[PDB]
């Protein structure tokens, strides 16, 4: 299980599309609960929890955050058993 | 490291008599059967057989409306599809003629939200897909 | 399932047939061997036919006469080739003129007698369907309802003989037959000549190498002494390999070793795993020449299948086979001809199991577990069926060590109820 | 996004006996029947039957007279309103014949407020609204 906080900034002239903008942001993450990794279709991040604090700072913090996780397994190509041979006796 | 998934418990999709429904968040459902241990001379360890099965469920969700109350105690059927995303195979189970042990008329507290909690018995299930 | 190469006049030639608990001569192997292959009570027997390289079918072509030329509308043949004088006799119906009546012969009885109005179609289907033409086949020659010319006791002619010669490539092509198919037991047809003897015991380990252990059955001649019989025994030394020794009488024919070998591979199929032919009362009525028990500990000493009249009937005496001239590393149960049956259907059922896990499953513990299990689990249930009475299987450390990554090796041993 | 709404259990009104209740904290009740299940001579599952039914309810609040206590064992009605206010929608719940389990005379730890716990039975209920 990879866990992961990753948290995004919105930057804009006008604090009202910031507001905008992270509020569709948010929407989309919680509607569209997952997103793909790659565009193979293989992978999927699993959204966790998207939370917004307006009052950090634009630039240095940002403001929302969100905890996406994805599990993975472990990839195992060994040998195979293409004969299986045996013997008897008494 | 090749993909894998885990069914995340917000897909369900239940409906219950036909009609969908959107406020319940949590369903559980058996299939319990009966024992039947038995003891044989001369073999040590018991043996168990199948025995009749007996259904069972729960449900629990906020209440929106009073079609439980309304339901009494009628036979209805209950379907579950659990849809997987990284791979499209939902699981949907179908539960035969469900019946509520009890109608939960009033379960309210001051402060919280007015959750529903529901419990019954289905005599069979039917695995339409998986 | 039982192999038969009969050297027979009668059997298909080059195709091996199956034939139910339902050739009739004793010139033909096909009863005078084929009945000790039935009289055992194997389930099936699989049957082919030893014929000379110059041998073919008799026919007999048959033309019109409602017009006044007459033109080919039916054909006859054998059922299978020969050169046997099979007569038909077409003679007109008393009754109507369009009928007319189709009689058949073997030799010179009359095999078969019928009337059919004159339609090419229900004349040959009569002559096929009906059950005394088993000998024979109609065929059309031309489309045209008409009646045939009258004939008497045709002979059908252009074959020869099954028994034309007994030759090494001859009986060789019966053996090449049977390697695709797979069968309980083979018992060459009772021809004591050594060189064909040596033939079988080399396909046979070819076979063997391909996992087919099918069970060789053979026999000296009859003036093979004690001593010769006991030398050609020795000669074979594997496990799927018999000899038996004496001769012996059942209705009137003193049959070689190698044919009563039939009727001993009929007892040893039909017994399956829980019987065993060690003491087993046997149909023949006399056995020679008679052995003492100096004679028959020597015999079995030699790999022979001793037969002797020890009671009120023949009886065999033990079920060895030719590795009884054994080693020490293996016991004188593995010279038992059902012990033996009972390891190679182990092998098989373990080839079924093998290709059950065909590399799906990887060449790890959790797939050595997986695999061992499913064997220990077999074994288990042969257990409970009382078969066994101990096994031990696990892994083939000793070609596991060197196995490549591809090959996974594993071995059994278990024990088996005796019968004194 | 269209609006959903979940009915916060502030909204009830509680009428024991005629009288508003206007203490109460939580009000619970449910309509219990026994199963009866009968295992049938040839069939391999278990079947249900509606039985007979019995009610239940429970209440809990803070204590403001001597009205329970007074009650004794005595038969009352409890009408029940949870209002729904996104949408009027009020669900309505009416109680026959209540019947204290236990006259709570005495209930009070010294630090604490004073709360009243009251739990019964009824022999029916009537669904006025919904």
């Amino acid at each position: 299980e990879i866990t992961k906080t990753m948290k995004c900034h919105v930057v804009s002239k006008n604090k009202d599309e910031i507001v905008k903008l992270l509020e569709t942001l948010e929407t989309s993450l919680i509607i569209d609960k997952r997103v793909r990794l790659r565009e193979d279709k293989n992978m999927y991040l699993t959204l966790v929890s998207v939370v917004e604090d307006r009052e950090s700072d634009m630039f240095t913090t940002g403001q929302l955050t969100a905890v996406f996780k994805m599990i993975g397994k472990i990839k195992r190509e060994g040998p195979t058993m293409d004969k299986i041979y045996g013997n008897g006796n008494l | 490291i090749e993909e894998a998934s885990f069914l995340n418990g917000s897909d369900v999709v239940i409906l219950i008599d036909g009609v969908e429904e959107l406020y319940m968040e949590e369903i559980k459902a058996d299939f319990e059967q009966d024992e039947q241990s038995i003891k044989l001379l001369g073999c040590q360890n018991e043996i168990s057989r199948v025995g009749t099965t007996k259904g069972s469920f729960s449900l629990n969700g906020y209440k929106t409306d009073s079609k439980f109350a309304k339901l009494g105690f009628r036979s209805f059927e209950i379907i579950y599809n659990l849809s997987n995303s990284e791979t499209l195979g939902y699981e949907s189970i179908r539960l035969k003629n469900c019946r509520l042990k009890k109608l939960p008329l009033i379960n309210s507290k001051a402060g919280e939200i007015v959750k529903i909690e529901v419990e019954g018995s289905f005599r069979g299930y039917d695995l339409l897909n998986e | 399932r039982l192999a038969m190469p009969i050297r027979a006049n009668w059997g298909d030639v080059g195709k091996v047939v199956t034939i139910k608990n339902d050739g009739d001569d004793m010139n033909y192997s096909a009863f005078k061997l084929g009945k000790l292959a039935l009289l055992g009570n194997v389930k099936e027997l699989l049957l082919y036919r030893l014929v000379d390289g110059n041998q073919k079918k008799g026919t007999l072509t048959l033309k019109d006469t409602t017009e006044n030329s007459a033109k080919d509308v039916i054909k006859l043949e054998t059922k299978y080739p020969t050169a046997r004088n099979f007569n038909v006799t077409i003679k007109s119906n008393l009754v109507d003129s369009d009928k007319k009546d189709f009689i058949f012969f073997e030799n010179t009885k009359q095999l078969f007698s019928s009337s059919i109005k004159g339609t090419i179609d229900e004349i040959v289907l009569e002559i096929n369907s009906n059950l005394d033409n088993e000998y024979v086949i109609a065929t059309k020659v031309a489309d045209s309802d008409t009646i045939l010319a009258n004939v008497v006791n045709q002979a059908l002619e252009g074959g020869n003989d099954g028994c034309t010669s007994i030759t090494n490539e001859s009986y060789l092509k019966a053996l090449e037959e049977f390697e695709r198919y797979s069968f309980d037991s083979f018992v060459l047809d009772g021809v004591a000549d050594e060189a064909l003897q040596e033939t079988t015991k080399a396909w046979v380990a070819k076979n063997k190498e391909l996992g087919k252990d099918i069970l060789l059955f053979l026999g000296g001649k009859t003036e093979d002494n004690i001593k010769q019989i006991n030398d050609k025994s020795k000669s074979f030394n594997d496990e799927n390999i018999v000899n038996v020794g004496s001769s012996a009488y059942y209705e009137n024919i003193k049959y070689t070793p190698s044919e009563v070998a039939v009727y001993i591979a009929a007892l040893s199929v039909s017994k399956g795993i829980t019987g065993s032919i060690c003491n087993a009362k046997t149909i023949f009525e006399e056995v020679e020449p008679r052995l003492s028990q100096s004679e028959v500990k020597e015999c079995l000493k030699s790999g022979t299948l001793v037969l002797d009249f020890d009671d009120g009937d023949v009886i065999i005496v033990d079920d060895v086979n030719t590795f009884k001239k054994y080693v020490d590393d293996k016991n004188e149960a593995m010279g038992y001809i059902s012990n033996i049956m009972f390891i190679n259907t182990i092998n098989k059922d373990t080839s079924l199991k093998r290709k059950e896990f065909v590399g799906k499953i990887f060449n790890d513990a959790t797939g050595q577990t997986t695999v061992i299990c499913a064997l220990k689990k077999y074994f288990e249930e042969l257990m409970s069926q009382g078969i066994i009475s101990e096994f031990n299987v696990d892994i083939d450390t000793e070609l596991q060590a060197t196995a490549k990554a591809d090959e996974f090796y594993w071995k059994w041993d278990a024990v088996k109820v005796d019968v004194m």
